[PDB]
């Protein structure tokens, strides 16, 4: 039983640090790299950075100097650190098990007092039923390391489709990847209320793994 | 198809992985940055699958340092071996000397059955 923990602080004064632990279940950090990701309030997901199963860390560009990413193999345990502290750093933190088929936890709310990825209609605003397709586009190729993400108010994003087009495990057959090299596309056929929500599309073909801009499905 | 042509295959495909190791057993941590996909069941020839559908990653890796020489050979080689199956992947990924070596040992493993 596969499970990622976030504890975070929940509040932080605007001149300390931001400390978050991850706790994991299930696997081994000895095995599999972990992502950490940030979501401010209603924008999109960011990527922040990885640590591999040797140990070593890999950062977005954006962060490097104030972040530091390490780990206690032994305790199952990830530890993100964050210096120089915004108001701009209130987000929900999430950790990912960056394996083939990425694995989320829940997410914690944190409150303070290159590949580029192009993803097509910023927002769609259907009919009931209807088939729509959303792409995502590389500046180069990504051999099929490419992710398909849906996410619904106040809930973490769940994982449709990894490896660009196999889909994931209780995931309705109304969704399917498709794609090669450089140009990726979601395709919902005979959509439903189930599915308004915000997709995104993230690659992790060398990092920063980074993702698309999002796309917000609505019945209009 | 015989077995002496197959067996000198196979040797001069591990030695060819071999040689991969050793030019970067020797940029580095950027190379490490990459992941590849492994196989959930290497025990025969047929599962070579796994590996040439991972040559194309294998060779933009190698080229941030003769690359196309060396993966076109192994490429040509794999086709061979595998002959004329869907790849299952597991879900951990692997580093480029990851990966080497557990092809490696899968070379190893068939050759000394033959």
């Amino acid at each position: 039983e596969v499970q990622l923990q976030e504890s975070g602080p929940g509040l932080v004064a605007p001149s300390q640090s931001l400390s978050i632990t991850c706790t994991v279940s299930g696997f081994s950090l000895t095995n599999y790299d972990i992502s950490w990701i940030r979501q401010p309030p209603g924008k999109g997901l960011e990527w922040l950075g990885v640590i591999w199963t040797g140990g070593g860390t890999n950062y977005n560009s954006g962060f490097m100097s104030r972040l530091s990413i390490t780990k206690d193999n032994s305790k199952s345990q990830v530890f993100l650190k964050m210096n120089s502290l915004q108001t701009d750093d209130t987000a929900i933190y999430y950790c990912v098990r960056q394996g083939r088929t990425p694995y989320w936890g829940q997410g914690t709310l944190v409150t303070v007092s290159d590949i580029q990825v192009t993803q097509s209609p910023s927002s769609l605003s259907v009919s009931l039923g209807d088939r729509v397709t959303i792409t995502c586009k590389a500046s180069k190729d990504i051999y099929n390391r490419l992710a398909w993400y849906q996410q619904k108010p106040g809930n973490a994003p769940r994982l449709l489709i990894s490896g660009a087009t196999s889909l994931e495990t209780g995931v309705p057959s109304r969704f399917s990847g498709s794609g090669s090299g450089k140009d990726y596309t979601l395709t919902i056929t005979s959509l439903q209320t189930e599915d308004v929500a915000t997709y995104y599309c993230q690659q992790f073909w060398g990092t920063p793994y980074t993702f698309g801009g999002g796309t917000k499905l609505e019945i209009k | 198809s015989s077995t002496k042509k197959t067996q000198l295959q196979l040797e001069h495909l591990l030695l060819d992985l071999q040689m991969i190791l050793n030019g970067i057993n020797n940029k580095l941590t950027r190379m490490l940055t990459f992941k590849f996909y492994m196989p959930k069941k290497a025990t025969e020839l047929k599962h070579l699958q796994c590996l040439e559908e991972e040559l194309k990653p294998l060779e933009e890796v190698l080229n941030l340092a003769r690359p196309r020489d060396l993966i076109s050979n192994i490429n040509v080689i794999v086709l061979e071996l595998k002959g004329s199956f869907m790849c299952e992947y597991a879900d951990e990924t692997a580093t480029i000397v990851e990966f080497l070596n557990r092809w490696i040992t899968f070379c190893q493993s068939i050759i000394s059955t033959l």
